[PDB]
RNA sequence: GGUGACCACGGGUGACGGGGAAUCAGGGUUCGAUUCCGGAGAGGGAGCCUGAGAAACGGCUACCACAUCCAAGGAAGGCAGCAGGCGCGCAAAUUACCCACUCCCGACCCGGGGAGGUAGUGACGAAAAAUAACAAUACAGGACUCUUUCGAGGCCCUGUAAUUGGAAUGAGUCCACUUUAAAUCCUUUAACGAGGAUCCAUUGGAGGGCAAGUCUGGUGCCAGCAGCCGCGGUAAUUCCAGCUCCAA
């Protein structure tokens, strides 16, 4: 090529998208944003593909131009802004807010909270320096930077950022025994205890995680997002509480489930 | 480019060898018996039968008590006793090979509607589903090989726009009828 | 060469034409296999013959 | 008419485009499948609407006869409709005017407006003369 | 015997690959002799102008005078020999005429008691020999 | 100094690489120009301007090869983009409609897009599936039965020709509806639409391999058949035909 892609194949799409091939030659590239392409989810498929709003990309472009989606408290206007991880969706006309959080099966999900806990959100710290004037600036996975923040503060950790000021309500440290959520790869979805964090000097670090049903798991240390004290979590869960459970008895849950039902 | 798909695959597998008369006489024996319409009806579900025994064969090798074996060999176990074509009480793996090719041509519609008594012949039961005339639920289906489940068993009736259920008789019935009563005074 | 190619479609030029007789049309599809399957296994007759073929000339 | 019923699923009204939109499908026992003129009287009968506002698309019906499923789209006004609506919808119950232009006649003119360089009169009258 | 050791797979595959060369099938197929020869030039059929129309003695225990066309083909302008496979199908050929000329059904090697012959007629003058033999269309006239 | 029989270097490639495709005990063997990802090129080389990003070609400059118009002083080229042509060939479609859908571009809810969508040609290929079913007569056949062959019918399935003999349906004509950007097709549904139901199923075969004729006429080592054995020199199961059978 010559210069940056502004085009998406529709297989080539991210598979959490839920993108079907006969819709479609292309996909909505995600514009540029403070989430990586790869892990977003566009506002397109949010109203569209998922709360049914609109039917095309012409009507979902509608709702925009008429400024009801307020994305971080933000109005935006754009059609394919890739919204990301645990991200207030307001649309205040309706009174209804979702946070943008993963499921069991590692896929973004419709999760509704109420206007009161959508007064803020969790970010994960991916660095902390000194600029000019001997001020610290940290930077988090939402890209958004802050200065000044409390020194307690190392990297990897997670912080309570508070819509419409931007500032710091409250921190929490990573540490072996807090609550954490798998944000990537295989176990992409489940919610477990911290128990171990091996070490690898010049390579990624592995951390061992445990759910609540005993079933421990491995990941990247890149891969781990905080999102507790201790046991209990700082933020609404969406449904099955970040469980992982085998294709056997999710097929029974299915079958009682529709036994009663019947 | 394009949005089409291209996934498509053969339903039926050639004999390897032609002009067997043991093998001939066989099929020549199921065309006759389940009023198909030519070789290729048979050789189809003797390929569905291969695949599903193919599969019955490769979960048997795997290990006892193998997830993967458990979840899917019940699966494969639960379609073939919805299609009625393997009792519920054997519901093991290995019964599932030894299953056979007739029981299979037994559960086609065609088969179906002439033993529940609403077809003369199994050929009369090919030529009436073809002409549109018998329901399963609400749904009318013109297709012979239509596998039926045990649910839709009890629920093969004809259709009412035939002229077997509810009015309107065929354009014979009328043109008869029209030439019966414009034949005098 | 030898120049004997004057005898080429000798055979076919000398034989009689003779039109093809007017018959019932053929049953075809579903009924042609019922025709033939009636015709070998429902009417099977133990004979002396040593089970003639179907197209037994005698 | 004499036996032929509606009915609405998959119901949910979003204030966002001012609409209320639903998956309806008719029961036509022996008729063909009823026309859409029929499907928005008897929609705005049941909703208590005007049966000018109301759009119907998307009708297929079942093999067999029987049932026909379609998406119905309605407003609680109709200048929203003029606000947000598909315009070969609006054309279609008659409040949207269609170009008469081939878009072939229209890349050529195009292409001409391209030739002629700053004249205004010769830049709108290059499509005159070839016609 | 052959060796079976551990560490021995570069012996293995270098003289599976050295005496892959001395059988017909793959020395033909890959030294590209056998392609470039080919009248045809891997081709399954190809065009040609009859040259004269020839016959040929079968051989020793058959007695009979094949038909065939001496051809010129129309790419590279090759010289061959095509056989007309029917009762009175030479009668359609006639001087000068574009006839597509197929391999005669064992890859490039004589056929039955033809002597040298390859190939063999499929169409003349753009209608289908079978055509012209059974009657179904006639020659341009 | 570096690299080489643990194959360097060189040559060839009818080599773009991969995800993959075919065949399918297992192991393997071929194919991957082709819609996804990466690369390369825009007739062949080369050098540049702008721009964040180009050594850009639906940007420029020069040479080489073709080639366009000229009033001969000059000017203008790049379909390996969508159509459509010529040539090459064994070998491949419409100089069609449209941004309605998927997205992209733009100062932008509004414009544009031969990207893409739709239709046309389309037996590449893949899925489904008509060309007939039923009833009662005659004559056989059945463990048939009644006296134990002899005759009939209180039973069952085929067959052959029939005013049978009156039921059912499409394939087609064709109204409306439906779909759709506008159409088309499909699905519905009015009215016609079947007794050589002449509304007509073909392609290959019948010595063996390999299912199917020691039938009839013609030919007579000729014509021809024959993938291989072989057939054909006078009643040829192998050619040419008619009939009848076989395979799909
Ligand atoms: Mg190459
Ligand atoms: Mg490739
Ligand atoms: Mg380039
Ligand atoms: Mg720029
Ligand atoms: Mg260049
Ligand atoms: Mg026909
Ligand atoms: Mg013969």
């Amino acid at each position: 090529a010559r210069g940056p892609k502004k085009h998406l194949k529709r297989v080539a799409a991210p598979k959490h998208w839920m993108l079907d091939k006969l819709t479609g030659v292309f996909a909505p590239r995600p514009s540029t944003g403070p989430h990586k392409l790869r892990e977003c989810l566009p506002l397109i498929i949010f109203l569209r593909n998922r709360l049914k709003y609109a039917l095309t990309g012409d009507e979902v472009k509608k709702i925009c131009m008429q400024r009801f989606i307020k994305i971080d408290g933000k109005v935006r206007t754009d059609i394919t802004y890739p919204a990301g991880f645990m991200d207030v969706i307001s649309i205040d006309k309706t009174g209804e807010n979702f946070r943008l959080i993963y499921d069991t099966k590692g896929r973004f999900a419709v999760h509704r909270i109420t206007p009161e806990e959508a007064k803020y959100k969790l970010c994960k710290v991916r660095k902390i320096f000194v600029g000019t004037k001997g001020i610290p600036h940290l930077v988090t996975h939402d890209a958004r930077t802050i200065r000044y923040p409390d020194p307690l503060i190392k990297v990897n950790d997670t912080i309570q950022i508070d819509l419409e000021t931007g500032k710091i309500t409250d921190f929490i440290k990573f540490d072996t025994g807090n609550l954490c959520m798998v944000t990537g790869g295989a176990n992409l979805g489940r919610i477990g205890v911290i128990t171990n964090r091996e070490r690898h000097p010049g390579s990624f670090d592995v951390v061992h995680v445990k759910d609540a049903n005993g079933n421990s798991f491995a990941t990247r240390l890149s891969n781990i997002f905080v999102i507790g004290k201790g046991n209990k979590p700082w933020i609404s869960l969406p449904r099955g509480k970040g469980i992982r459970l085998t294709i056997a008895e999710e097929r029974d849950k299915r079958l009682a489930a529709k036994q009663s039902s019947g | 480019p394009v949005a089409r798909s291209w996934v498509c695959r053969k339903t039926y597998v050639t004999p390897r060898r032609p002009f067997e008369k043991s093998r001939l006489d066989q099929e020549l024996k199921l065309i006759g018996e389940y009023g198909l319409r030519n070789k290729r009806e048979v050789w189809r579900v003797k390929f569905t039968l291969a695949k599903i025994r193919k599969a019955a064969r490769e979960l048997l090798t795997l290990d006892e008590k193998d997830p993967r074996r458990l979840f899917e060999g019940n699966a494969l176990l639960r379609r073939l006793v919805r299609i009625g074509v393997l009792d519920e009480g054997k519901m093991k793996l290995d019964y599932i090979l030894g299953l056979k090719i007739e029981d299979f041509l037994e559960r086609r519609l065609q088969t179906q509607v002439f033993k529940l008594g609403l077809a003369k012949s199994i050929h009369h039961a090919r030529v009436l589903i073809r002409q549109r005339h018998i329901r399963v639920r609400k749904q009318v289906v013109n297709i012979p090989s239509f596998i039926v489940r045990l649910d839709s068993q009890k629920h093969i009736d004809f259709s009412l726009r035939s002229p077997y259920g509810g009015g309107r008789p065929g354009r014979v019935k009328r043109k008869n009828a029209k030439k019966g009563q414009g034949g005098a005074g | 060469v030898h120049g004997s190619l004057a005898r080429a479609g000798k055979v076919r030029g000398q034989t009689p034409k003779v039109a093809k007789q007017e018959k019932k049309k053929k049953k075809t599809g579903r009924a042609k296999r019922r025709m033939q399957y009636n015709r070998r296994f429902v009417n099977v007759v133990p004979t002396f013959g040593k089970k003639k073929g179907p197209n037994a000339n005698s | 008419n004499d036996t032929v019923t509606i009915r609405t699923r998959k119901f949910m009204t979003n204030r966002l485009l001012q609409r209320k939109q639903m998956v309806i499908d008719v029961l036509h026992p022996g008729k063909a499948t009823v026309p859409k003129t029929e499907i928005r009287e008897k929609l705005a009968k049941m909703y208590k609407t005007t049966p000018d506002v109301i759009f119907v698309f998307g009708f297929r019906t079942h093999f067999g006869g029987g049932k026909t499923t379609g998406f119905g789209m309605i407003y609680d006004s109709l200048d929203y409709a003029k606000k947000n609506e598909p315009k070969h919808r609006l054309a279609r119950h008659g409040l949207y005017e269609k170009k008469k232009t081939s878009r072939k006649q229209r890349k050529e003119r195009k292409n001409r407006m391209k030739k002629v360089r700053g004249t205004a009169k010769a830049n709108v009258g290059a499509g005159k003369k070839p016609k | 015997g052959k060796c079976r050791g551990l560490r021995t797979a570069r012996k293995l595959r270098s003289h599976r690959r050295d005496q892959k060369w001395h059988d017909k099938q793959y020395k033909k197929a890959h030294l590209g002799t056998a392609l470039k020869a080919n009248p045809f030039g891997g081709a399954s059929h190809a065009k040609g102008i009859v040259l004269e129309k020839v016959g040929v003695e079968a051989k020793q225990p058959n007695s009979a005078i094949r038909k065939c066309v001496r051809v010129q083909l129309i790419k590279n302008g090759k010289k061959i020999t095509a056989f007309v496979p029917n009762d009175g199908c030479l009668n359609f050929i006639e001087e000068n005429d574009e006839v597509l000329v197929a391999g005669f059904g064992r890859k490039g090697h004589a056929v039955g008691d033809i002597p040298g012959v390859r190939f063999k007629v499929v169409k003349v003058a753009n209608v289908s020999l079978l055509a012209l033999y059974k009657g179904k269309k006639e020659r341009p006239r």
